[PDB]
């Protein structure tokens, strides 16, 4: 086992309460992983190779979902001490996913009955579903004649840039109209909430925002009391970069450590569907865990004074939880410019 | 996942079609307007 997994296992064993949680969470599980030792062994496989196309979510989520859906698992996964280890595991994995060796999934090869490479036409088709008949190599900047479509790693492919946003994803109304706020991420609508507030605990009102938590007690928090929040979900095959939603100035960027595998407690025990039209408990938890997940908060001062101070929160989910800003505090940006991107990592 | 936050004093209003979960959000498209 690679050293980070060793230290992870040693931590589980170092505290009898944590250890007990990593036993009870497996109760009656007949499939692999059946205990925390098999979990560690499967991590050791997963972190040495790049993900493939086919599953409903990324590979760590897939083997974790049954555990996350228990009380014991939620307890374990809401300890900052344990989450420090998940961070180091996923950061270690992300190293490999930035390396030339992770290109081997950037192929058309079918790998088994249910999985294929990312350049297979099944996957190529899925990734341009919302681009109105344009093809993958038209939409995204790549080389369709090169091996691995020209990407130098999996992360490079995951964070592929648009070849020509003015055709496929235009800044609607033009950068000069400052009365408009753009979507920051290619996503699906998940929740809108009005008159948002702060809560003293995140209990029994699951799927409610708590500004104080979401924004990690920032001094700006009171300004957003009674305001509104729109939240989107990015599919695993979606464009994963961030664009500036307004012309404005970056006021403040805060990186907040948090959870990776915490679903909403109200959903613990709900069925985990064996299909894809039905959302599993974790994907019904995005509002809840925006309060506590590893995330980056970005405050922007819109050039249009009638829009003023806004915030963005980029919210991690399981192994896709690294939030890289490519802008700096004080910098000016126009609607549609890069703010940063998501990566596999902690 | 991502979230956009607007102040109450902000005269911009989220575009109503996005209050329905599952609606497609094309990056750079308008999600709120004055």
């Amino acid at each position: 086992l690679m050293q980070p997994i060793q230290e992870f296992k040693a931590f589980i064993e170092s505290d009898p309460v944590v250890h007990q949680e990593f036993i009870d969470m497996f109760e009656g599980i007949q499939d692999s992983p059946r205990n925390y030792q098999e979990l560690c062994n499967m991590f050791n496989d997963i972190f040495r190779k790049a993900p493939v196309y086919g599953d409903l979510g990324p590979p760590v989520y897939m083997i974790m979902a049954k555990l996350m859906n228990t009380r014991a698992g939620f307890s374990a996964f809401t300890r900052q001490r344990l989450n420090l280890h998940f961070k180091k595991l996923f950061d270690t994995w992300g190293l490999f996913l930035s390396s030339k060796d992770s290109r081997n999934v950037l192929v058309a090869d079918q790998f088994d009955d249910r999985h294929c490479g990312w350049l297979n036409e099944r996957a190529l088709s899925a990734m341009v579903k919302h681009y109105n008949g344009r093809a993958f190599d038209e939409v995204f900047l790549c080389d369709k004649n090169a091996p691995y479509y020209g990407f130098n790693s999996y992360d490079d492919f995951f964070n592929r840039r648009f070849r020509n946003r003015d055709i496929d994803r235009p800044v609607v109304g033009g950068v000069n109209n400052t009365t408009l706020i753009s979507a920051a991420c290619e996503s699906l609508s998940y929740n809108v909430s009005y008159d948002v507030q702060s809560l003293d605990t995140l209990v029994f009102k699951g799927e409610t925002y708590s500004l104080k938590h979401l924004l990690n007690n920032d001094p700006f928090t009171p300004q957003f009391e009674h305001g509104s929040i729109l939240q989107g979900f990015l599919n695993v095959t979606a464009y994963h970069r961030w664009h500036a939603p307004v012309n404005g100035t970056i006021v403040k960027i805060i990186n907040v450590p948090g959870t990776y595998f915490a679903q909403a407690p109200s959903t613990i025990g709900d069925p985990i569907p064996d299909n894809d039209y039905d959302p599993p408990p974790y994907l019904k938890s995005l509002v809840y865990f925006s309060n506590i997940a590893a995330r980056q908060i970005m405050f922007i001062e819109a050039d249009n004074k009638e829009i003023g101070l806004i915030f963005l929160v980029f919210i991690g989910m399981t192994e896709i939880s690294t939030c890289e800003a490519t802008v700096s505090e004080g910098q000016h940006v126009n609607r549609g410019d890069d703010l940063g991107m998501f990566h596999f990592g902690g | 996942s991502f979230a956009l936050g607007l102040r109450k004093d902000c005269r911009a209003e989220i575009v109503e079609k996005f209050t329905e979960p599952g609606t497609v959000i094309r990056i750079n498209e308008v999600v709120a307007a004055l």
